């Protein structure tokens, strides 16, 4: 198996893991990645029975930047960006099952263009008259944010009183989960819950109390164009939306204890070019004020090795049962119909 | 058509030109020489020297195909081929240690045997002599035969019954139902060949 | 001249569109509250807490439902013209099914809201008196192109010859969209049509929760009371025009209206010859915008099996909820 | 109107407020890297973009923020 490692922890993976897969066990992938991997992955991990994903540099490059924070600087804005279907997503996922091994508090947002196009409840929010809630999408992620941070939500407590109604509030130093529970509940106050989570994490972790990982993949849809309505049919500005207002605190730097990483995304996103994938060209004159400055991070077609590790776990998982396949002319043929694209090579090996 | 007689239908063959000479017949070595005097038509967009090229499966797209809309139609193949692989790899994990061994994963092997379970060697042929129409018997060709099994199995996929089922999971189905001799492709055939048995007096009219 | 994509068409439901809950999303926007008064002062009962709040038995009873109905499309039109003023300037046809047709009208400025009101509610009593005197229902029947309608209504009739009643009554009372047709008449044809849908070719069958057979002769004691209500009522001719369900040609002539609605009393509502004159053009060329002023969705279904082109450009005013509270 | 004017200016731009916040916050955590820095903005915002600016810009913004 030269294509697998046998270290199943994100923490010790460097320059000679490149390109071998590791294994996530089903406890993490249950709890860590209740919506972060993408749709078409999740296909193969329950084809295979197992998931794997390949040790890349820009995973290893963002690892190592995350090792070395310094926890009391403001904390910093990380961008993964490449062409469609490079494995940005992937290598988000890769830093945030890294991040969750060592106690981290995790947010996880696994699209932010959801957000922002197809909402059929949509409401006025009783805390401001003038912004929108989505309780759809925010209990949605509420119950995710619940399964990945459980052992957190009796540990970290609010500092303040919230009300939810004349009859109903949450009292200053109850358990964050309480405020979870209420989105759970009650969808009217999910995308008010949402807000208050928020809110307390950016806080808490300046304090010092936990670190705090901000994963925010498709993060251009928040400074971009959405495609809701009113009832009056006319546009609505994504700073319109509650959950997609109270998202963009989080991407400032005014908070410390925790590092922010982001990965573009072409796919989904709306008034965007099929070809456009710069970080300029996907975020706007806006998104790039907002994150500037930012670091960010190459993520691109496979190399030799890492297409011929890739076709090689496909086999090991007996995933390509053409006959020509395992030969060598089928290798030449199938990385010249992707050009070492992970996402074409993995649709066409799909159906051979 | 705006190609003349003298040209000629290309050879895509790829192993076919690195035969050695040696190997070459007589009459081989001739029709080699011939072909350089030919004039040869561009090759078509399709087939290609590719080693996963499959002439059986371009021509069931092919028949798929409505409006000249190819891209759609290799879609719903390649959702198909997808299906049946992941369907049976579903079935190999949840079978038993000496199950494994008889299930087959190649969904391009499936395909095939699927189709040849269906086709039918026997077909009628509507003639009408004595002012009555007559269905006579008659051995059907093998490409004939071959055409059959393809519409049989895409006109029982278009069936209206299959009310908001996409058309790669019914057609993956139905190719996993004829690969075990079941469903109604395999009946259609059975009913064929009744039916043309049942009229085997009839044969004297040809 | 204007084009087509700016213009807009409005639909107005009819019977069998009414729901609990119905009216709100309507009420803080303006002019809605003094109509509600108005029904009320009309009346004689609290429309606004029955449609809001009701049982929705008491709102099924034919003579609450029809003047709810209407209440909540001239609300809803009201709503919409708060939203989009030009929409509602820039109109060109109305439309309504059984009983929408009065609130077009009304739309049209051809009569006000209290004469209107009155028109409807003595509708509503009569047709409930009608129905009470006999038995009768209506049926959904959507139809194969094997089947026959005329053919199983004939032999409807003759179970209940066999039987034995005076006149026994099955005739198509709504076409609706291709295939699909309501028959109405004697809860015995119906049932004798339910049971023989395979014989008739009928795919599905499901009775109406109506109180009888409606668009029939059976409703002929309900034409001389609607009549004298309308007598009194001056109707002015329509600003936009309206369309008719006796024959489903726009209305020409005011002086005509008033004998129109009585005969749709006892007509069978010509809905898809309506459609037809109001978007049959040819492939290619623009459709104007469709907008359903009033409660359900039932006319957006109506139209999307009639022409999906048409559907295409489809809203309907949402009378349940508001988006934004004005 | 600036978007009529063929010019980005960085001075009193959102760039420098936000660099100067940052490096604010960072001294009380705890140029030529500045001068690399707004040149990196200065072309990403008017030039156009390629993966060498934004490169530049990565290595600009890792030595303003001491990222190694
Ligand atoms: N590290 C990896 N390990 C395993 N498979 C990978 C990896 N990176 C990419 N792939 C393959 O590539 C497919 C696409 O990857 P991914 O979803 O991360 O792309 P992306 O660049 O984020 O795409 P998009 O631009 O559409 O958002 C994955 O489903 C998987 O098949
Ligand atoms: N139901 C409810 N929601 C609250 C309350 N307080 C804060 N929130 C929500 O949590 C989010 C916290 O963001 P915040 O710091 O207050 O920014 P702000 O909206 O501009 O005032 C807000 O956007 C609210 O949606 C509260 O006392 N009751
Ligand atoms: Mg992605």
């Amino acid at each position: 198996a030269i294509s697998r490692t046998n270290e199943n922890d994100p923490a010790k993976h460097g320059d000679q893991h490149e390109g071998q897969h590791y294994n996530i066990s089903p406890q993490d992938l249950e709890t860590v990645f209740p919506h972060g991997l993408p749709p078409r992955f999740v296909m193969q991990v329950k084809t295979f029975s197992e998931a794997c994903l390949m040790v890349r540099k820009p995973a290893l490059e963002l690892l190592h930047y995350l090792k070395n924070t310094s926890f009391a600087y403001p904390a910093i804005r990380y961008l993964l960006y490449g062409e469609k279907g490079t494995g940005k997503t992937l290598s988000l996922c890769h830093v945030i099952h890294f991040c969750a091994k060592q106690d981290w508090l995790i947010l996880h947002i696994p699209d932010a263009h959801l957000w922002v196009k197809n909402c059929r409840d949509l409401l006025q929010s009783s805390y401001n008259k003038q912004r929108f809630d989505q309780p759809l999408e925010a209990s949605t992620w509420l119950k995710n944010f619940k399964t990945t941070n459980e052992r957190f939500l009796n540990q970290i407590k609010v500092q303040e009183k919230y009300v939810w109604n004349k009859r109903e509030s949450t009292e200053k130093g109850s358990p964050l989960g309480e405020v979870v529970e209420q989105g759970i509940t009650r969808v009217r106050n999910a995308t008010d819950a949402v807000g208050i989570v928020l809110k307390e994490l950016k806080r808490q972790s300046s304090l010092g109390m936990f670190h705090l990982l901000v994963a925010v993949d498709g993060i251009n849809a928040l400074w971009g164009r959405t495609t809701l309505k009113r009832e009056d049919k006319s546009p609505i500005a994504p700073e319109e939306l509650a959950l997609v207002h109270n998202l963009r605190k989080m991407m400032k730097n005014d908070w410390h204890g925790g590092a922010i990483v982001s990965a573009l995304s072409q796919t989904g996103s709306l008034f965007k070019p099929r070809k456009a994938y710069l970080p300029q060209e996907l975020l706007g004159k806006e998104g790039f004020d907002a994150l500037d400055p930012f670091i960010p991070i190459l993520v691109s077609n496979y190399n030799p090795k890492e297409f011929e590790s890739c076709i090689q776990y496909y086999l090991e998982n007996n995933w390509l049962q053409h006959e020509k396949a395992p030969t060598e002319e089928g290798k030449k043929e199938l990385l010249f119909l992707s050009n070492a694209n992970p996402s074409l090579l993995e649709r066409h090996c799909a159906y051979l | 058509s705006r190609y003349s007689p003298e040209f000629k239908d290309p050879l895509i063959d790829k192993e076919y030109y690195r035969k050695p000479v040696e190997e070459l017949t007589e009459e081989e070595k001739y029709v080699r020489e011939l072909k350089k005097t030919q004039l040869i038509k561009a090759a078509p967009a399709g087939k290609t020297s590719s080693v996963f090229e499959d002439p059986v499966i371009s021509k069931f797209t092919n028949m798929m195909m409505i409006g000249g809309n190819k891209v759609l139609a290799r879609s719903l193949m390649i959702q198909t081929l997808e299906a049946v692989k992941r369907k049976q790899f579903e079935k190999y994990h949840a079978a038993s240690a000496e199950e494994q061994a008889t299930i087959e994963r190649n969904p391009y092997t499936i395909f095939h045997q699927a189709l040849k379970n269906c086709e039918p060697m026997i077909g009628l042929v509507p003639i009408l002599k004595g002012g009555r129409f007559y269905q006579v018997p008659v051995p059907l060709p093998d490409r004939r035969r071959r055409f059959l099994a393809m519409k049989w199995m895409i006109t029982e996929c278009r069936d209206k019954k299959h009310q908001r089922t996409l058309m790669p999971e019914k057609l993956s189905h139905k190719l996993l139902e004829a690969f075990h001799n079941q469903g109604p492709v395999i009946k259609r055939k059975h009913d064929l060949h009744k039916m043309a048995e049942a009229n085997r007096a009839l044969a004297h009219y040809r | 001249r204007r084009m087509p994509g700016q213009c807009s068409v409005l639909l107005f439901p009819g019977q069998g569109s009414q729901v609990v809950g119905m009216g709100r999303g309507l009420l803080n926007y303006p002019r809605v509250r003094e109509l509600y008064a108005a029904a009320r002062r009309v009346l004689g009962y609290d429309l606004l807490e029955l449609s809001l709040h009701g049982p929705q038995e008491t709102l099924d009873r034919t003579v609450h439902c029809q003047p709810a109905i209407f209440v909540a499309s001239l609300a809803a039109v009201e709503k919409l013209h708060h939203l989009q003023p030009s929409v509602i300037e820039n109109c060109v046809a109305a439309a309504g099914f059984s009983v929408g047709e009065f609130a077009a009208l009304v739309f049209a400025g051809a009569m006000e809201f209290a004469e209107g009101l009155y028109a409807v509610k003595i509708r509503a009593e009569a047709m409930q008196e009608a129905s009470e005197a006999v038995p009768s229902g209506m049926l959904s029947v959507l139809g194969q192109p094997q089947s026959k309608f005329n053919f199983a209504c004939l032999e409807a009739r003759e179970h209940c010859k066999s039987l034995g009643i005076e006149n026994p009554v099955c005739e198509v009372s709504n076409y609706l969209f291709p295939d699909c047709r309501v028959i109405s008449g004697h809860q015995e044809a119906l049932r004798f049509l339910q049971k023989n849908s395979s014989k008739f070719h009928f795919r599905r069958t499901r009775m109406l929760p109506v109180s009888g057979a409606f668009h029939t002769r059976l409703m002929e004691p309900a034409v001389e009371p609607l009549t004298q209500a309308l007598k009194a009522v001056d109707i002015k001719k329509p600003l936009v025009s309206v369309y008719s369900n006796v024959h489903a040609h726009r209305y020409r002539h005011p002086g005509h209206i008033h004998k129109l609605l009585a005969q749709q009393l006892v007509s069978p509502v010509k809905w898809e010859q309506t459609m037809h004159a109001i978007y049959e053009r040819k492939k290619g060329r623009g459709f104007p915008q469709t907008f359903e002023v009033g409660p359900g969705r039932q006319l957006g279904a109506i139209l999307k099996s009639c022409n999906m082109q048409a559907w295409k450009s489809y809203s309907a005013v949402d009378v349940l909820q508001t988006l934004e509270h004005v | 109107t600036e978007a009529d004017m063929e010019e980005y200016i960085w001075e009193n731009s959102s760039s420098e407020r936000n660099i100067l916040e940052t490096l604010l916050q960072m001294k009380a955590a705890e140029t030529k890297e500045i001068e690399e820095y707004k040149k990196s903005v200065v072309s990403l915002k008017n030039e156009e973009e390629n993966e060498n600016s934004i490169s530049q810009y990565k290595e600009s913004v890792k030595r303003l923020l001491n990222v190694t």
